[PDB]
């Protein structure tokens, strides 16, 4: 579950924040695929 | 001599640090808050802006209003201004404040007190301590970071 | 929820445009490892052994001999959790602060949601990026005024039981003697046998400046950077080097290696800025909101980090 | 230190209802409005019910118990972890259980917080009137139920 | 005041080098032990680790104790603790030890003494010999290597 997922739809604030931490990991994950040293 | 002046400009000013950024003029309200804090607004004579306040009295034409001064006419501290409505932000003496107020043209732990103007000056009857040094602004304007935290006995 | 909570659709809508902290160039990807603790600690436990005297020569009848003592340390990261609070405007008054090129009040220097959201979370993460490189949290350029941290929390300058050197004032525009400095403290690093790893180097721009010029009558083909490549590339068993350059360093140099056996970094998992549930609500326009986010979280070896100073007195 | 009932020798019984409150652990106060400013600051000592006052030295402003003219407010609550104290503004009336200098404060009277942030029979400084008789907890401990608003 | 560290450490050791890694608070025993030393066990009052030890009496209730002490009432060394149970670990003063203990706050051969409180100093009742210099770990505790067997005359 992460607010990448468009059909993601939180139910509560709980879901929300947990979806939040998902999305910085792969969005961590992702730099680092990109990143070109 | 206004709290947030506007002109336009022909070029982009660069932001470098994020630290000392909030040593600005424009910079309103307190620099920890609490959302218990009771805040009034009253009619403003004179340009209170980050000063302590006292309240005047008119003919009775008009309502009461507040002016920068202190001594023990001292009636709260004015945080905050709206220019179009003449407003001035007050919070009452009676509330604890921590913020950057106007300093008199001082070292932190020194204990400060309020001229005839409203103005921070070095040592009385109010609780009103330095936590910072004096920063220049203006060839005549020097704010300091202080908290006030009520009254004296004596 | 997003039907109910117009500032939680917002956040989802806008958290998009917040940029990457720049740290996660500082490190590898096996070196960050997230941990489910908002606030609290973790605790390792590492055993040593160790002589005590010299070995007891077997001759004849003996049964006093020499021992071998073992000793254990419990490891301990500590992690902390802090909150700001931003105002902006309230939804439904934007209606009437919606100006034709933007939305918000100038003279008062009001925001709407999505936008004081933005903004507040980038200077968060500016902060958190500064506490990751030095180890300390403070608002003031002169440094002073520091946060009190709880023990157990450093970054990678100020992390103790490292390698340090310093740079005499006399000295501080001589490329020559800081690269000898340089090079006491790679003769001084103690890597073991993880020894063939990837190096990292993070230097200040007028140090970045001072290593493009000629080796040295100076060398025509070679430069200080190069030499310094050469010199890294010595211990590290010729792996691969990066150089990067950042202005939150002053007059410093920063060499460590990027294994995660020697360095790791387990950072909370809520450490980059998280919006708060609360929102504060009166009867004027304005509205106040809160931002959440853990520090702590890095874990070294000793006698792995080199930190240069140069004296600028 | 705050909680005197993690080393208990055996299990409470908790069928009574009355004379259960006068303890160590009653963090707080006894009648708590939901406008009263709380401010956490870093601590160093042991302020736990006690005045305190501000000490600026470089780190930042820290508090410690004292009182007198330095008074800043009243310790109400403690995070060990975190070392952080929990402070009511003396510019905020309270009413609870603080931490007395002997046993000889009676209902009535009149106090003052001294030089290590404990309440004593006493011009004045601040306004604060005992609502109980001093009751022991600890040979040392002394704690009195006090109202204090403001400063005289 | 504790065996091992009270303070959890910020960091992972270096387990490289194998010279001097031995001066350290948490070495208990001694650096020559014979499998025939005799060992024996006291219910502990205070902390006399790596200290000289007396025996200690009260009214009768309980058992005697042993305490950090020396001079006339020198019993024995203590060199290890059981913090869980206070349990001392003492070698009785008539079988020689050689290990670090405290020092009060030195070269190689000189004559030490047991002082009130159980720490070494350099000299008369107690045969004790130092091995090595003071070692400091803490800016108000220094060890010793010494070698302690029996009582001398006069």
């Amino acid at each position: 579950a992460s607010l990448l997922d468009s059909n993601f739809v939180p139910i509560n604030f709980t879901e929300f924040v947990q979806a939040i931490s998902n999305t910085y990991k792969q969005r961590r994950i992702q730099f680092y695929e990109n990143l070109k040293r | 001599l206004m709290k947030n002046p506007q002109q336009d400009s022909g070029l982009l000013s660069n932001s470098i640090d994020f630290r000392d950024q909030n040593l600005i003029f424009s910079n309103s309200g307190g620099v920890c808050t609490s959302s218990k804090d009771k805040i009034e607004n009253y009619p403003a004579k004179g340009y209170p802006y980050k000063r302590g306040v006292k309240l005047s009295f008119g003919d009775g034409t008009t309502e009461l209003e507040v002016e920068a001064g202190g001594g023990d006419d001292l009636y709260g501290v004015c945080s905050d201004i709206d220019e179009f409505s003449g407003m001035a932000t007050v919070i009452p003496i009676t509330n604890n404040f921590t913020g950057y107020l106007t300093l008199k043209k001082v070292n932190p732990g020194d204990k400060l007190n309020f001229n005839q103007h409203g103005e921070l000056e070095k040592v009385k009857s109010v609780n009103a301590i330095a936590l910072s040094k004096a920063h220049k602004l203006t060839e005549d304007l020097f704010i300091v970071l202080a908290s006030v935290f009520g009254n004296r006995a004596i | 929820l997003f039907d109910e909570n117009y500032y939680a659709k917002a956040v989802a809508n806008i958290i998009g445009e917040v940029k990457d902290p720049i740290m996660y160039k500082w490190f590898s990807p096996d070196q960050i490892e997230d941990v489910d603790l908002q606030m609290g600690y973790q605790k390792t436990v590492k055993w040593d052994a160790f002589l005590n005297a010299n070995p007891t020569t077997i001759a004849n009848e003996v049964n006093t001999i020499s021992t071998i003592g073992f000793s254990s340390e419990v490891v301990r990261l500590n992690y902390l959790k802090l909150q700001y609070k931003f105002r902006h405007l309230k939804q439904t008054s934007e209606k009437f602060y919606t100006s034709d090129s933007y939305i918000g009040d100038i003279n008062n220097n009001l925001l709407p949601f999505a936008q004081a959201y933005k903004l507040a979370s980038s200077e968060i993460i500016k902060l958190i990026n500064h506490f990751v490189l030095t180890g300390t949290v403070s608002i003031q350029k002169d440094g002073k005024n520091q946060k009190r941290l709880l023990p157990n929390m450093y970054g990678l300058l100020n992390m103790p039981e490292q390698i340090k050197e310093e740079v005499a004032s006399g000295d501080k525009d001589k490329m020559d003697k800081i690269f000898e400095k340089i090079e006491a403290g790679l003769s001084k690093l103690e890597l073991g046998d993880e020894f063939s790893t990837p190096m990292m180097v993070i230097v200040d721009p007028a140090t970045s400046l001072k290593l493009v010029k000629p080796y040295a009558a100076a060398s025509s083909c070679e430069k200080w950077e190069d030499v310094l490549i050469q010199t890294i590339k010595a211990i590290n068993n010729r792996e691969d080097v990066y150089i990067e350059t950042s202005n939150l360093l002053k007059h410093k140099i920063l060499i460590y290696p990027l294994n995660s056996e020697l360095i790791k970094f387990k950072p909370s998992k809520y450490m980059l800025p998280t919006p708060n549930e609360q929102v504060d609500k009166d009867s004027t326009d304005v509205a106040h909101s809160y931002i959440d986010f853990v520090l702590g979280g890095l874990l070294a070896t000793r006698k792995t980090i080199l930190q240069v100073n140069i004296k600028q007195s | 230190m705050k909680n005197p009932q993690h080393d208990a020798s055996l299990l409470s019984n908790s069928n009574e209802f009355r004379d259960k409150n006068v303890e160590f652990f009653a963090s707080g106060g006894t009648r708590t409005s939901k406008f009263d400013k709380l401010e956490n600051h870093p601590f160093l000592g042991y302020p736990y019910k006690r005045g305190v006052k501000r000490v600026i030295q470089h780190y930042e402003p820290h508090v410690e118990a004292g009182g007198g003219e330095d008074l800043y407010g009243i310790c109400i609550d403690i995070d060990e972890f975190s070392k952080t104290a929990t402070i009511v503004p003396i510019t905020n009336n309270f009413e609870g259980y603080l931490v007395a200098k002997d046993s000889t404060v009676k209902v009535k009277d009149k106090l003052i917080f001294n030089k290590d942030g404990a309440l004593e029979k006493v011009k004045a400084t601040i306004n604060a009137t005992a609502l109980t008789d001093a009751k022991q907890i600890s040979n040392e401990v002394y704690l009195v139920k006090v109202a204090v608003f403001g400063n005289k």
